[PDB]
Order: structure tokens, then C-alpha cells, then sequence
């Protein structure tokens, strides 16, 4: 159902601490959950392809690892 | 292997998505591998975008990360 | 399963990554090894299965440098 | 990297029969690609100033490897 909501408050503070982050805002765990929301439908979406067209039932580190490096999709920034 | 996130709401997530995408009808299974690569990957690209957003914030001289610079980070990604 | 040695191609990873690294030396988190590891032996496979399709071109079962070669400059990877 | 690792990995491929020269050519594959890839890694984490090698990183450069 909303197994977003599932990603925790301390979860993304824990994220956000790692990444140097002093304080946060209150509306940023939303968003933060929008975001891994939209990225983990792309490459779940990607891998799910390799997985079928390999006509296999189980999904591989080789699907996710192409489904990561899969075009059209910003990784960190201009680069990829 | 030092995952901010627990495996076990990760995994659930993992599954709805992966059960709407997939085209096979019984739910697709998940090597405990990839699993986990998915999640590190995934954790190291939020915590990219939180520097990011956080190097945004300190540019405006506030020390609180705000939806706007996520925003704003987001843009000059791509 | 991956029909390369684990403990070899890490060496290699460690010696390549020692001679590239500018600043403190680099290390792997080991999920990072063993994605590097079963990318590489997928391309080497793809290369390989090019390599053979020109073999047949040619009207051999036997492999050869210069198959290997002439693959390697068509795709133009690398 | 032995020479009974690449002949597997022939046979993966559907390979029949090697040539005695492919296997150096093969070494030299592996190295040529592992330079490309490794060297985008670690530029990228050198430059988010992180001390390790992630996925994400290994990721990227094959990304833009190939």
C-alpha cells in the first residue's frame, strides 16, 4: 500500500547527518520520501526488464546493477 | 556493508514496486544481494542529494536544509 | 555464479584503483567489488560471444587474436 | 586472471575452440576495462571527498563507460 511511510523520521535524519546536514527543515522528509519513491520505480521498473528478457524469476545483482546504470536517469549530476 | 535504513521496511517497499512493474503474476523473488546493493545504492544517492541540497543551504548562510534548495539542487543536477 | 577467483580480481581492483588514486589510500566497500566483478564478466562474455560470431563469419570454430580485435574496433568501446 | 577462468567464460559465450594467443588477449581486455572503470570511480569519490569505493560509484563509471 504506502510502504513510504515506512521510510523513518530517524532513518532520513541518519541519511541526512551522513551527508553533513546540521538541522533540517520540517517539509524535507516528505520530499525525501518522494524522491526515493521516484527513484526506486525507475530502476525496480529497469530491473524487472532484465529479469523477464534473461526469462528468469528471481532478481539478480547483475539486474540491478544494469538497471542503475541504465540511461536517461541522474545518478549524481551532469556526468550521470 | 553499513546500512542507515533497516532491511526489513526497505524489503517490503522493494516488493510493492516491484510487484506492480513486474509482468509475471506469482511475486518475483529477490537474491538477498541485490537486495541489499539496491539499498546501499539507493542510500548513497539520497545522501548525495542531501550534500548536495546542504551545500545550497550553507550558500544562503542558513544551516537548515529547506525544501526550496532540494529543490534548487535538483535543478543544476540535471 | 562467478567463474572468476574472487581474491585475484580484487588484487587487480586494489592495484588499479592504488595507481589512479590523487590524495590516504582508497578502499572498496565489498559490494562495490562484487558489482565491478560481475559487470566485468559480463562484458568479457559479450566480447566473447562477438569474437565467436565472427570466427563463424569466417568459417572457424576456433577463436582467434585477431576475431577478438576486429570485434574490439567495430563496437568501439574502449 | 587463470586461463581454465576465461576458458569458462568462453563456453558461456558458445565458444567451441581457443586460439592459444587469445588468452593474453583476453588479460589485456580485462585490464583496459578495468583501467576505464576505475579510473571514473575513484575521480568521482575523490571528488565528493568520500574514502571509499561505493556501487553508486562503480555504477556511474560504468554508465559512462559504456
Amino acid at each position: 500500500r504506502d510502504n513510504i511511510q515506512g521510510i523513518t523520521k530517524p532513518a532520513i535524519r541518519r541519511l541526512a547527518r551522513r551527508g553533513g546536514v546540521k538541522r533540517i527543515s520540517g517539509l524535507i522528509y516528505e520530499e525525501v520520501r518522494n524522491v526515493l519513491k521516484t527513484f526506486l520505480e525507475s530502476v525496480i521498473r529497469d530491473a524487472v526488464t532484465y529479469t523477464e528478457h534473461a526469462k528468469r524469476k528471481t532478481v539478480t545483482s547483475l539486474d540491478v546493477v544494469y538497471a542503475l546504470k541504465r540511461q536517461g536517469r541522474t545518478l549524481y549530476g551532469f556526468g550521470g | 556493508t553499513d546500512l542507515l535504513i533497516s532491511r526489513m521496511p526497505f524489503a517490503r517497499l522493494v516488493k510493492e514496486v516491484t510487484d506492480q512493474f513486474t509482468t509475471e503474476s506469482e511475486p518475483l523473488r529477490w537474491q538477498s544481494m541485490a537486495i541489499m546493493a539496491l539499498q546501499e545504492a539507493s542510500e548513497a544517492y539520497l545522501v548525495g542529494l542531501l550534500e548536495h541540497t546542504n551545500l545550497l543551504a550553507l550558500h544562503a548562510k542558513r544551516i537548515t536544509i529547506m525544501r526550496k534548495d532540494m529543490q534548487l539542487a535538483r535543478r543544476i543536477r540535471g
